[PDB]
Order: C-alpha cells, then structure tokens, then sequence
RNA sequence: AUUAAGAGGGACGGCCGGGGGCAUUCGUAUUGCGCCGCUAGAGGUGAAAUUCUUGGACCGGCGCAAGACGGACCAGAGCGAAAGCAUUUGCCAAGAAUGUUUUCAUUAAUCAAGAACGAACCGACCGGCGAUGCGGCGGCGUUAUUCCCAUGACCCGCCGGGCAGCUUCCG
C-alpha cells in the first residue's frame, strides 16, 4: 500500500527538465477527460486483478524451476570436474565430495 | 447378513471340548465336550465321539439365530503335544455338515518361549 | 536456601504483624479515654422503684431500645450507680485488629435492684434496656464523647449495647461498649438448661394467665443469652492464664483473626468471630495437639488442621476439664444446638448463633488453606493472607431474597412457632436455618457448598426506635456449582414399587412423575426444560423457585437470581438460549471431518505427515462463533472464470466471512530445494496440486494462493498452509564476511517457526484443557470482549488473553476453579488489577511439565534479565525463558490505562450484582468515553458486516446476501472482506507515525485517533521525516510541522463512502 | 465404555500384530532392533508403544551377513524411541490412532535410520494403555454419533 | 659412552566386545488367588487306578500376586588367565588390537618355593588359497543424509593382530 512518495523522472532532452523547473500550475490530478481512480469503487476494482490466472502462475512457478535446475546442474559438473586436480602452486582444496570426511565450516561444528 | 461367533475346540489326546462364545468370548452359549455323548472313557477322544459333540453344538446355535462361526483351534501347549487331537477334523468337519458357515480359522495353541 | 525462605517468611509474619497491631502511644491515650469513661459513668443520679411498665419518667429524646413487643410485664424497675466497673475483652489481653479497635466494659449490676424472678419474661432484658436508656440520657450531654450510639451487642436484638467515641481529633481511634452484667452468682446455673424453659407460653401468646396445655417448650437461645452475660470476667481470667504468658500465641491468634476477617466469616449475626477461635486454641493447649512454645505461623497451621477436620456439628467437644457424674451430656446441646462447643461451665454453649452453613464454609475455607500450606511455593503467604475472598467473588451463582417480611410467611408455613417465641421476634434468623437445609438436600448433586449471607449488626442513635427485622438488611445466598451433574438435566428417584418412592414423591409434588428407561426399570423421576449448556447451567434456579414455592410459599417474584447476566455481551441481538459453545462443537466435528478427508487422499507426490488447527475457533476462543452460511446469487457479482462472487457497488456491504487456519505437514524428504526462494516455488506449486485433487475426489471448492488454500466444506471456510520442516533453519544461515556459515535466529525466521509450530501446540493445549473445565470458553470470550470494548483491542494479542485466561483455571490457589462465566470474569478483572507484573512472570502450567526445581530456577532468570524481556512475561512449558506472544504485545502506557480501567470497572459491576434489584444496565463497563481523544470519526453501518456484535443491539439490519435454506453452495463468498480493518491499515500505514488510532471489531462505530505530542513539535528539515509535513517561517527559520488541515481532510478521501463525518477538538 | 439402549459404544483399547506376520519376518542372517517407550498423550491417556525393525541387505552387497554393530543398534534404538516419543505427546488419542491405521510412525522411523543402518519391515507391533483419564460422557460422544417415556399414574 | 631392537614398559587418538561390579526395566509361559458366564464331570493310561468336583471341578473372559527363565534373531561368531559370559537403561573401574617421526632406555624370558582364582605320530614346520571379526590406508561407482544426535550402508585393492578350515615344505 502506497503512503508518501518520491518520484525519477526522465525527459528526451534537458530543456524539458528546465521546463518542469519553470512550470507553475495547480495540477489538477482528477478531471473529465481522464479521472484518477478512488474509493469504494477502486477496492473492488483491486480485488478484480486480485484475481489470479492458475495457468500464468504454474506456467512461471514452472519456469522458475525449469530455470533453477541447470544452475545447480552446472555447479555439480563443474565441481565434479574440480575434485582433486592440485593447482599451480600446488594447492589441493579440501571438498565434501572426498572419500574422507571432513569437519564442517560451521560454527556449531566448532564449538563442538 | 450373517450373525458371527466364536467357536473354541480344544482337541487334547485325551478329551476333546467344543466351546462357543460371543465375539468378545465373555459369554457362553454352548459347551460340550467327548464325555457327553459317549458313556466309555477309552472312546472320549474319538472322532466319532467329536462329530456328535459338534452336531449338538451346531443345532443349538440355529434355535439362537446363529448363522457363522470363527474358528479358534488349540491344543494341549506348554511342555507338552502342539498338534491336534483326533477330535479336532472330525467336530470341524461336522460343523460345516450342519450348515454352519465358517469364518476365519486361527491357531491359539499356547506356546512358550522359554523352556522350563 | 531454606534459611533464606524461612527468613522471608519470618519477615513477611512481623511486617503484617506490626500494620495490624497499635502503637504504643496510642494505648496510652486510650487508657486516658477509659479512665475519664470510668469517671464519668461512677457520677449518675439514682431514680426511685417504679413499676417496669410504667416508662413515663424517662425524659424525650430517648427511646428504649428493645420494642417492647409483649408489654405486660410483673417487675419493677431502680436505679442505681454501678458497683463495679471493669474493662473485659481483648484489649487488655493484646490482640486488638487495625482497622476496629473496641474496649469492652462491664457493669456489675447492683443486687438490690434485682429481683429473684427477673430471668423470666424478659424482666432482666428490659431492665437492662432501660438502665442503658437512662445513662444514654446523662451520657450524651457529656462534652467529651463525639458520638453516642446505640447498637446489639453479641448480635443479639434484645441485648442493645452503649457506643462512646471521642471528639475532634483522635474519633476513628477506639470505640467503647457499654455492657451491663448482673453480680457473678446472682442467677441459678440449673436454671439455664437449653431443655428448661424461662418464657410461659401464657405471657408471651395467650390471654389467659393460667391457661392449661402441653408443657412448656424449652427456650435454649433465650438461656444461652441470660448466661451470656454471667460469664463475661471468667473468659479473659482463663485467658489471662494461658495466653498472656506466652508470646507467639497472640501472634497466631492475631493472625487467625485476618484469615477469618480476609473470608468474610467473622461478621454478621452468627458469625465465626475471633473470640471462637481464642477458646479453640485454648482446647488445643488443653490437648497435646498445641504446646506454649509454637510460634505465630504454625499456630495458623495448627489451627486450621483442626477445623478441617473436625465436623462440630455432630461430634461436640468440651473445654471442661472436670467430669462430674451431674454434668450436662453433650447429646441435649446437639438437640437444640446445630453446632456445640462448651465451656468450663457446660451450660455455656459458646456457639449458639453458629449455623451449621456457616460452619460448613469455615471447613471447606480450611481445607483449600491446608493444600495451599501442604505445598511448598513462592507467594504462598501473600494468596492465604492479603487476598479479599468477597462472596461474589468466590461463589459462581448468587440469589437474592428481596423481601424479607414474606420469610415471616415462610415460618408459617413451616413449624417455627417454639423457635419464634424463644427467639423473641426474629423470624429472619428462625427460617434460616431449615430453609438452607431444604435446599442443600434438593441440590445435593448439583453443588458443592452453600453459604448465606449474613445480617450487619445495625447501629442508630438516640431519640430513634431501633431498627425492626424486616429492614435488617438483605438475605443473600451464594452457590458453588459442582462440574459433574451439571450436565444431567434430570434428578433420578427410586423405583416406584420400593416405599420410598412415596417420599420421593412428597419433595418434588406434581413435577414428580413415572418415567421408564432403556435398562427396563420403572422410575419417578422429574425433568426440567434445558436445552443448551448455559440453560443447564441455570437449572438449580429452576430447582430452587419450585421448591420455595411449594415448601415455603415464597413466590418466584420475592427471588433474584443472578446467574450469567453477561451472558448477552457474547450473544446474539436477540438470542438468550445459548452462548456459542454449541456452534464451537459443530464447527471442531466439521474440522475433523476435514482433516480425515485429507488423511487418506490420493495423489501427492508425498503424504500427509500431521494436520493441526491453529485457529481460535477450534480451541473454544472465538467470541462470536461462525454459523454456515449460503451467499445469495442476485446480490452479487460473479467473474464466470472462477466460481468466485465479487461484492456489489449499489449492495451495502456482504456478510463477513473468516477462514480458519489449518497447518499441514507432508512427509520428510530429500527432494526439496535448499534454496529460500525456491522452497516457495515448491509450497505454491503443492497449493495448486491440493486443490485440484480436492475438487475432483470430494467435489469441493477449493481456491488456490501461492500461500494457502480455501476450502469451502459444509458451510465452513478453512484456509490450509502446508508447511517445510527445514524451512525455518535455511533462513537461519548466514554467511559471514570473513568466511564461516552460521546460524543466527531471523525475525522472518522467528515468525514462521510460530505460525505452523507454536501455535498449534497451544491450540491444541487449550482445546484439551476446555474438555475438563467447560466453563473456560465463557470466561476467555468474555475476557477478549471487555478489552476490545475499552478500545484498547489493538497490541493484545488473541493467544496473550487466553493464556491469561487459562490461568485462572490451572492457578486459581485462593479459590477454587471457576464453573460459571462470570465468576471468571470478575477473577480475570482482578488478577489483572493486582498482578505485580514488574517482578513476576505468570505461569501457566499446561498440562503440569514443569515442577517447582524449574519454577524457582526460571523466576531466578527473569529478575536477572528484566531489561532484554517484555513488560509483560508469560511461562509456558512450551514457551520458556520468553513470551514470543507478548513480544509485539501491548506497551506499558496502554498496559497502565488497561490496569486503571480494570480497577475502575470492577467495584460498580460488583456492586450491580449484589443490588437486590436488578442490574440498570449490564452494558455500563462495556461502554468507552470517547473524552480523550482528539479526532473522532463515525463510519457508516451499511458497509460493515460486523455490526450485529456491537454491544449497543442497533435493532435494525441491512440486508448482507444470505440465504436462510440451509445447504450446499456452488460459487465462493467473498473471504475476509470488511472495510473497517481496510480503512485501519492505511490510517496506521500513511499516518502511523504522527497518531495512534484506536478502533473495536466488534460493532465499532468510532475511530478514536490520538495525536503524538513529540512527532507535532517543530522540527529541522529532514527528508525522510517530511511525511505529511509542511515548512514555516514564524521565527525567521525553515522548520516541520504535520499539516493538520491536509491530515483532516485525507481522513475523508480516504475511506470515501464508509466515513461519514470527522469532528475535530481542541 | 457406555450402553445407550442397544447399542454398544466402544473405544480403541489397544493393538497388536498376528503371530504368522510376526514369524514372517524375523529372519535368519540379519539383526533386528526393538525398544519400548511410555508416553502420554495430550488427553491424559498413557501409552505404551513397541517398535520392531530389520537389517537390511542392499542390492550390489556380496557379503552373506548383514549385522549392525553394538553403537549403531543403540542410536538406530535412540531415534525410534524419540520418534514415537514426539509423534503421540504432541497429539491427542483421536490423532494418533488415525496416524498408528497406516502406520505412518514405521515409515518415519525407517527413512530418518537409512543413514545409521538400512532397514525394512519396520512396524508399531503392539500397543498398550497402563492409565485412563476419567470417564466423561461428552468425549464419548463425537467418537459415536435419555428423559425416558411416560407412564400414566393408576 | 652411542643407537633407539619386526626385545620390553608408559602416555596419547578414535573405536570395539553375551568381560566384571552396582542399580534399573520389560517380555511370554507356568502356578496360585479374586469376580463374571455355563453346567457334570475333569485329569491320566496300553487299560486303569491315586486325585479334583452341585460349597461349581475342567473350559471361556477380566485383573492381581509369586518363583524361575531371557527363545526365535544365535553364527564353530565375540569376550575373559581359566572356570566361564546373552532383555532395556544409567553409573564405576579395567582391557585387547589398531594408529603414532611421543616418551624411558635393557628395565627381559622360563621357573621349583610361595600367592590370587577355581564348574558341579611328533616338532616355533618356510609358505599358499578362500572366507570371517576388529582397527587403519587408498578407490570408479551406487544409497542416504545430519539444529541437537550424528558423519554411515555396499563394492574393489592393501596392511596387522585374532577365531577357525583346505593344503603344502622342513626335522
Ligand atoms: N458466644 C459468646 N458467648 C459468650 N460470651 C461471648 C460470646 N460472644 C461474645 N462474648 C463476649 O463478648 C465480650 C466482648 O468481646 P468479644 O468477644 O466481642 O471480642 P473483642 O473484644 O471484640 O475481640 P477481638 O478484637 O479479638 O475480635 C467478651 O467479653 C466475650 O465474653
Ligand atoms: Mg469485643
Ligand atoms: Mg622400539
Ligand atoms: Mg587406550
Ligand atoms: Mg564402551
Ligand atoms: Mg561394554
Ligand atoms: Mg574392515
């Protein structure tokens, strides 16, 4: 729910800007040609795109997970490929996906 | 539908016991045993002597509305025999002869875990 | 340590001992006071022998104060200076109570202005009359007393009694009676027997002199009284003896006189006054059970074991230590007596006013003490001690008698005529006795104790008739309801062929009739008209208006009962059957019905693990309990996408409907996301599956959010979230800048884990703990509807008042647990009122799972980190070292205004219940100012559904597009929807921090809105501070100020249409 | 519990399991795991639940014996007797009976022992009460759902 | 004096075991007792006979008490100097092996005497192959997963010290 606001505003080119500095009017909101939506009437119109589509939500929940699958895919692949394999320097980083276990990187696991 | 009992038949080598209850077992509605009908003790155990045992057994739940029986077979248990006596097919047997319908039938044959 | 509570106690006895005792300074004043009282009294002129019913010498302006009823009379009348002058009582044995202090002085009546025969007749209590009458007369003119009274002294109506108090200063201090007593061997003991008479029946009703008949019946009261005044030295010799001696003593017995004065059961006529218990305690030292050497606090401990456990009423004890072959038998006292205690001198009944109801509450107040004392627990002293115990307040039903001269009648009907004459006039004190028993006999079943209130001993002045019975006071009886039977709407007789069916017969009457059950036995029985709980919680006034009706003739107007009169702030406009709690089961059968239609679904890809409600409704706590409901087609909208209603615009506003919140658990697994916002993903994509396999295997609509789901089943809206039990501890990692992952609790972690684990543990809690006690529903509704009413609703949460609520029943230690509603309600004011919030947490033990090794630990834990805690804690096994349900929980400036107004509206709704006369108006404590507040704003009653639960009925309603034909709906009502909760939130989001706003849900026609007096000083020019603010130049400098005349008017653009007018003061 | 005129209103008094199944499983090359816990449920009813499991042999295994060492028993018989703990003190009897029909206290039981030791067949086998609340007819009645006829005085 | 023995002693690390001691607890069976239902017999033999029964035996149900015992799972597996050791949980002390780039530095072996405990073909004859129990090292893959509790189940190779088999070599 909106309260009090703060506004970006941009135009094509900055004597617009002057323009919007320069000017000086009542400005009116609400009038004939185009009224600005109120009261009573506009919760009801709220609740009307309240409505939701049960397609365009499974198709989105749908494509989040469709989305979210690979990345975790990719990691897997590219830690795979990371296992063992000492750098340059020969630096060998301690992995969860060895054959020995390994303390956590936790704090409980530390206090313990 | 059918009304359902509880039939006991204890078949020891020795005697042999017909017994019906209700479906809780607390309530007796008939009981005899080999030593009725026969008036010998070598024969107590005989089937001959179970068939008439179930046969009196079987006509007195008709007057009583029952229709079905469950069937609990046991044997002497404990340290001694857990098979069936001779009594035990043929007081089965006789039973469904009567037109008794016949239920589940289960083994309630005490039997220890630890010898004595 | 045990040192340690042993010496709080210790402390705890002296400073209660020296706030109840006098000071030194004031003894000695009080001293002078008696001896200028001695002076005065020994200077009185001397009148000549005159016939006693000739009463013409007396001057005008004084009255003699015994109505005289029978005025013949055949003695004379002299008087003389008193012989003898002695102060008695306990003010020269040292036990004397603050808040009255009264010196007793006898006067020892001279012997030659006696005559042998003045025991009959009531010739010595009109002598003794008139002897005060003529000191009152040459007392009064005396400069040194301020007030000079008349009063009964013993509670005793033919034994007045002489007031003095000093004047000016120092007239609250001490107050002195003025006793005559005749000399110490003046009367014959022999003569005195409760089975000997002392009043012909002759005198008293005949007109004849010597009219013969049966013999005349015997006068016990009549003879207790005459001997009354002869042993008035010999008790403080004894005491003297056995008391004075030994310190400790007077402390035990000092502290059994406020034990006694805390449980109303030492005043009154017939009350178990403190000098009961100083000649116990004197039988107790005759006995081994108490030694001189005992201490103040297990005095108190030893004396209430006594009473506990002795029942005097049938087993008498004596404090006579001789037994003499010639002695009165204890048996001719219990046949005159309903309770017997005795004296050195066996004549001397000592408890002759005691009733056995009266006595019969001390033991049941004892033995509630001896639990409390038994176990070991902190505050122990201050719940015995310094808790009131008012019979409103302990009692749940309270009936009144308002006229008391048809109990005149009553003892006509019955056969009172000896126990009238031996009383003199007091019918009031005559039919109390059998009256209580009739009724105890008639609702054996159906309670636990009952208890009568008593007659305040009057007092009037000079130059006025005494008061008569009839204006005595007001009779009150109090009723404990016993929870079993209460639910048996019948009282079960013998068999009809068994003699005693005819008895049975002859206390019920007509309702007594032939009734045969299913186990084939023919019964009398009676049957009573009740439907509901509340109805059958009122079924022994139905009890007691038949019965008085047809054993006393006391008719059903002449009887107030005052059983749940609040009982309408929690109903309908018009619907006083019952309270709600029958739509509470038909809801909670709906819920399970639910919960095994979801327990065996086909279909998920993962079980149902456990569902539990975590709604108010299904743990008895809604206050307006939901019905179904059938929306009406023509009064709507309908989309024709979904089968969903959409509210009209020309239409007022539609019904409210709330959902009830149901968590659900699915089985464990390893399939699910580790990620915050991909869990989310997955609990909306299960809402979607749920309904969808919902509305094809049962044929309900179901609705689905990426939240929650509604479900519409048998008129009833639930709303179904499915929860993760790993969800709360992924939003607890957080990754830390130098490179180590931890755990750290999250205000969106702490709310989860409260919604689906917290709350459905106490819904469940409480749900179970209605099934016991079924008066918990009442009371919490009750509790929730008085604070919304106060406008104070908003920052209480729903579970705060419950528990709050829950622990009256699980703690009431003082009292016992509550079986009415408004029992609770007058419990729940007070604990409220009086709770040390500051220094205490309150426990509320469900279920027991706590013992007193954790109790003391805990309390050691909350005084060390006060600071870190709310104002306000509540203990919960469940909920331990905090109270998660008054975190966000009122503040201490409206916590304060809450305290203050429970204090104010306690005393006058006490008072309205015990009014004889019926209530004015219930709703009196359930209305608010509206002073306080600066801006006021009315909202139209055709746009809010809930306007029915308001507490003033409007009598009027608009139409809200129900259907009354009960059945199946194809299409969703609107769920959720009132514009007042709308209008709220942007009121407190756009304005929130310039005014508070107060509003009621229930009814609420007014909107109190309250400025901030720091928000509305001027202030320098901050950017996120110029919400709502505008810039001046009165002192040369760019300052802030809210703009009052743009908040004025946004209060009407927004919530256009519902808002009817704003008014602004000051 | 009551009798209302012909009808014979009963509880859940207990359960347990046929002695054929019981035999069935208890095999030869493989270790089973029981405990016992006493718990009471919301209502005030006390329980006492027997839990019953098996050891067992994975797909690619070679090896003949699959046995579970001594600690490995006691931690898989530590999560049984704290899952069956949590499960009923939580709930109330109605609850629990609709949990105990399918069994959804052994299924939990074997899926959180998968990462101590495999297991299968894994049962509630017997339940018992040792204390009962006190009789209240209304309890009585959402589980099952008089003033008598009139005689004429001669 | 040096080294630090495929000589010995001690500490440290994580595990392991029907090893021992003290409490605690559960489970059927059997026996006896209490009450309810029913009515002439029940038991035992090769056939009987001792016994128990109308004051109700036996059988069916509910509950209580007592003394033993700890199946199936249980294996030529494990532990202990031997005799011996099997429900659950808590507590006390001890120990084997394994791991060790720790410490001391010959402190050792076998033994009459003496002490503790005690049911009721042949020979230190080098090796090999399979399994099996415990500890450790390395590994392609499956299977679960860790708030606390916990980091495993399976397969393959290897190193020790055990319980045992099938075989060879030497005197
Ligand atoms: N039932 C009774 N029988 C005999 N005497 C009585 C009875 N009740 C009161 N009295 C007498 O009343 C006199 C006035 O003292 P009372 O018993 O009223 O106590 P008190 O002085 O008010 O003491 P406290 O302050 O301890 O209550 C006493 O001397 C006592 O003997
Ligand atoms: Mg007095
Ligand atoms: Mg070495
Ligand atoms: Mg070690
Ligand atoms: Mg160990
Ligand atoms: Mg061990
Ligand atoms: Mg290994």
């Amino acid at each position: 729910v909106p309260g009090f606001q703060v506004a970006y505003v941009v135009f094509q080119k900055p004597s617009g800007v002057s323009a919007a500095l320069a000017l000086k009017g009542p400005l009116l909101v609400s009038t004939e040609s185009h009224p600005v939506k109120s009261g009573i009437h506009k919760w009801i119109s709220d609740y009307a795109d309240s409505v939701p589509d049960p397609e365009a939500l499974r198709v989105e929940v749908d494509t989040f997970m469709e989305a979210y699958d690979q990345k975790i895919a990719e990691e897997e692949a590219k830690a795979k490929e990371e296992e063992g394999v000492p750098d340059e320097e020969g630096w060998v980083k301690v992995t969860r996906r060895g054959r020995r276990p390994v303390l956590p990187r936790t704090e409980a696991a530390s206090l313990r | 539908e059918n009304v359902f009992g509880v039939c006991h038949i204890f078949a020891s080598f020795n005697d042999t016991f017909v017994h019906v209850t209700d479906l809780s077992g607390k309530e007796t509605i008939c009981r005899v045993t080999g030593g009725m009908k026969v008036k010998a003790d070598r024969d107590e155990s005989s089937p001959y002597a179970a068939m008439l045992a179930a046969q009196d057994v079987a006509q007195r739940c008709k007057e009583l509305g029952i229709t079905a029986l469950h069937i609990k077979l046991r044997a002497t248990g404990g340290n001694r025999t857990k098979t069936p006596g001779p009594g035990a097919q043929s007081a089965l047997r006789a039973l469904a002869r009567s037109g008794m319908k016949i239920g589940r039938i289960e083994d309630v044959t005490p039997i220890p875990s630890d010898s004595t | 340590e045990i040192l340690f509570h042993s010496s709080l106690l210790r402390l705890q006895v002296e400073e209660l001992l020296k706030e109840v005792r006098l000071s030194e300074k004031k003894k000695d004043r009080i001293d002078a006071f008696l001896r200028e009282v001695n002076q005065r009294v020994v200077r009185v002129p001397s009148v000549p022998e005159t016939e006693l019913t000739d009463q013409a010498w007396l001057p005008a302006g004084v009255r003699v104060p015994l109505h005289q009823v029978p005025y013949a009379v055949k003695g004379c009348f002299r008087f003389l200076p008193p012989a003898q002058v002695t102060v008695v009582g306990s003010y020269l044995l040292g036990t004397c109570i603050r808040p009255d202090i009264n010196v007793d002085v006898a006067l020892t009546m001279p012997r030659e202005i006696l005559q042998d025969k003045d025991g009959l007749n009531q010739r010595y209590f009109r002598k003794r009359a008139l002897y005060l009458a003529h000191l009152a007369h040459h007392l009064a003119q005396d400069p040194l007393f301020g007030s000079v009274c008349f009063s009964y002294t013993n509670g005793c109506h033919l034994k007045p009694s002489l007031l003095l108090r000093p004047r000016g200063k120092d007239e609250r201090l001490v107050t002195v009676r003025l006793h005559p007593c005749p000399p110490p061997d003046f009367f014959r003991p022999c003569r005195l027997l409760p089975t000997k008479n002392n009043v012909r029946s002759a005198w008293y009703r005949g007109q004849s002199p010597a009219g013969d008949g049966s013999p005349e019946p015997p006068t016990p009261r009549y003879n207790t009284w005459v001997l009354q005044d002869t042993v008035l030295e010999s008790h403080l010799q004894l005491l003297s003896t056995i008391l004075s001696s030994a310190q400790g003593l007077k402390d035990g017995v000092a502290l059994l006189k406020v034990w006694l004065r805390q449980r109303e059961l030492d005043k009154g006529q017939g009350g178990f006054t403190g000098f009961l218990v100083s000649m116990l305690v004197v039988f107790l030292v005759s006995t081994r059970k108490i030694h001189t050497t005992m201490s103040g606090y297990q005095v108190l401990r030893s004396v209430l074991q006594f009473l506990a456990t002795t029942d005097l009423t049938v087993n008498g004890i004596s404090l006579c230590l001789s037994s003499d072959p010639s002695l009165p038998a204890l048996a001719d006292f219990h046949q005159a007596f309903s309770v017997v205690f005795l004296d050195s001198s066996g004549h001397l009944n000592l408890c002759a006013d005691v009733t056995a109801s009266t006595y019969h509450q001390v033991q049941h107040e004892a033995r509630l003490s001896m639990m409390l004392l038994d176990s070991r627990a902190d505050d122990g002293f201050h719940l015995l001690l310094m808790t009131p115990k008012p019979m409103i307040r302990a009692f749940d039903h309270v009936l009144h008698l308002r006229p008391l001269s048809r109990l005149q009648a009553a003892c006509h009907r019955l056969k009172l005529w000896p126990e009238l004459q031996d009383n003199g006039g007091d019918y009031v004190s005559a039919a109390l006795g059998p009256l209580t028993t009739l009724l105890e006999q008639g609702l054996g079943a159906r309670l636990n104790l009952l208890a009568h209130s008593r007659p305040p001993v009057p007092e009037w002045d000079i130059s006025q008739d005494p008061p008569k019975h009839k204006d005595s006071g007001t009779l009150t009886l109090g009723l404990l309801l016993r929870p079993e039977g209460l639910t048996s709407v019948l009282e079960l007789g013998p068999e009809a062929d068994q003699p005693e069916a005819a008895k049975f017969r002859q206390f019920w009457g007509s309702r007594s009739e032939l009734r045969r059950f299913q186990d084939g036995a023919i019964r009398e029985a009676v049957v009573w008209e009740a439907a509901s709980m509340s109805q059958k919680r009122l079924i022994p006034h139905q009890v007691v208006t038949h019965l008085l009706a047809l054993h006393a003739d006391i008719p059903e107007t002449c009887v107030h009962y005052v059983g749940g009169p609040l009982d309408a702030l929690i109903q309908g406009l018009k619907e006083t059957s019952s309270t709600g709690e029958e739509a509470l089961v038909a809801a909670v059968r709906c819920y399970d019905d639910l919960s095994r239609l979801l327990w065996g679904l086909e279909g998920l890809p993962l079980t149902v693990s456990a569902v539990q409600g975590a709604h108010p409704v299904l743990r008895y706590t809604e206050v307006f309990p939901p019905t179904p409901v059938r929306p009406a087609f023509s009064f709507y909208e309908t989309l024709r996408e979904r089968s969903s209603l959409l509210p009209r615009l020309d239409k007022p506003c539609p019904a409210y409907v709330e959902p009830m919140t149901v968590v659900c658990h699915l089985e464990g697994s390893g399939q699910w996301p580790q990620d915050a916002e991909a869990v989310q993903r997955v609990r909306a994509a299960f809402q979607l599956r749920l309904a969808e396999l919902l509305t094809q295997q049962h044929g309900l609509q179901c609705r689905a959010t990426a939240t929650h789901t509604d479900v519409l089943k048998d008129g009833f809206v639930f709303r179904i979230r499915v929860a993760y039990q790993r969800e709360p501890q992924i939003l607890k990692e957080v990754q830390s800048p130098e490179g180590m992952i931890s755990l750290r609790d999250t205000a969106a972690s702490l709310r989860l884990e409260r919604d689906t684990r917290q709350l459905p543990l106490l819904t469940s809690a409480l749900h179970g703990l209605q099934q016991q006690h079924p008066a918990f529903s009442g009371v919490a509704r009750l509790a929730k509807r008085w604070v919304r009413a106060q406008l104070l609703g908003e920052g209480f949460a729903d579970e705060s008042l419950d528990l709050v609520a829950a622990a009256l029943f699980l703690h009431p230690e003082p009292f016992t647990p509550p079986s009415s509603p408004q029992v609770g309600f007058l419990r729940f004011l007070f604990l409220v009122s009086t709770f040390d919030w500051k220094n205490n947490p309150l426990f509320v033990n469900l279920n027991n799972e706590l013992t007193v090794e954790e109790q003391v630990e805990i309390r050691s834990g909350f005084l060390a980190a006060r600071a870190q805690l709310p104002v306000m804690v509540i203990v919960t096994p469940q909920d331990r070292k905090n109270s998660v349900w008054t975190q966000d929980g009122p503040s201490a400036q409206i916590l304060q205004q809450l305290v203050v107004l429970a204090a104010e509206a306690l005393p006058m709704l006490e008072k309205q219940l015990m009014d004889p006369r019926g209530p004015g108006d219930i709703r009196t404590v359930f209305r608010p100012p509206l002073d306080i507040y600066d801006v006021l704003i009315r909202l139209s009653p055709r746009h809010i559904p809930r306007h029915r639960q308001a507490v003033d009925s409007p009598a009027a309603s608009f139409c809200r597009g129900l259907l009354s034909q009960p059945g199946p709906s194809s299409l969703m009502p609107v769920l959720g929807y009132d514009p007042p909760q709308l209008y709220l939130t942007q009121l407190r989001e756009a304005f929130g921090d310039l005014a508070l706003f107060f509003y009621d849900q229930h009814g609420g026609e007014v909107i109190g809105v309250l400025w901030k007096p720091t928000s509305f000083q001027p202030q320098p020019f901050k950017a996120s501070s110029t919400k709502g603010r505008m810039v001046m130049s009165r002192g040369g400098e760019l300052v802030m100020v809210p703009n009052v005349e743009a908040i004025l008017e946004d209060f009407a653009v927004l919530g256009e249409g519902l808002v009817q007018t704003v008014e602004a003061r000051s | 519990e009551d009798v209302q005129g012909k009808n014979c209103l009963t509880n859940f008094h207990g359960m347990d399991l046929t002695r054929d199944k019981m035999c069935s499983m208890v095999k030869k090359w493989q270790t089973m795991i029981e405990a016992h816990v006493d718990v009471k449920t919301t209502d005030g009813y006390l329980l006492r639940l027997f839990c019953v499991g098996f050891t067992k042999k994975r797909n690619n295994q070679i090896r003949k014996t699959s046995y579970a060492q001594h600690q490995q028993v006691r931690q898989i018989r530590k999560k049984m007797m704290e899952i069956m703990t949590r499960e009923v003190q939580t709930n109330d009897l109605k609850e629990v009976v609709n949990k105990l029909i399918p069994d959804s206290i052994g299924k939990d039981i074997e899926k959180a022992c998968q990462s101590i030791y495999p297991l299968h067949d894994v049962f509630v086998r017997k339940v018992k009460m040792l204390k009962k609340p006190k009789f209240e007819l209304g309890k009585l009645m959402e589980l099952h759902g008089e003033t008598g006829a009139k005689v004429e005085r001669a």
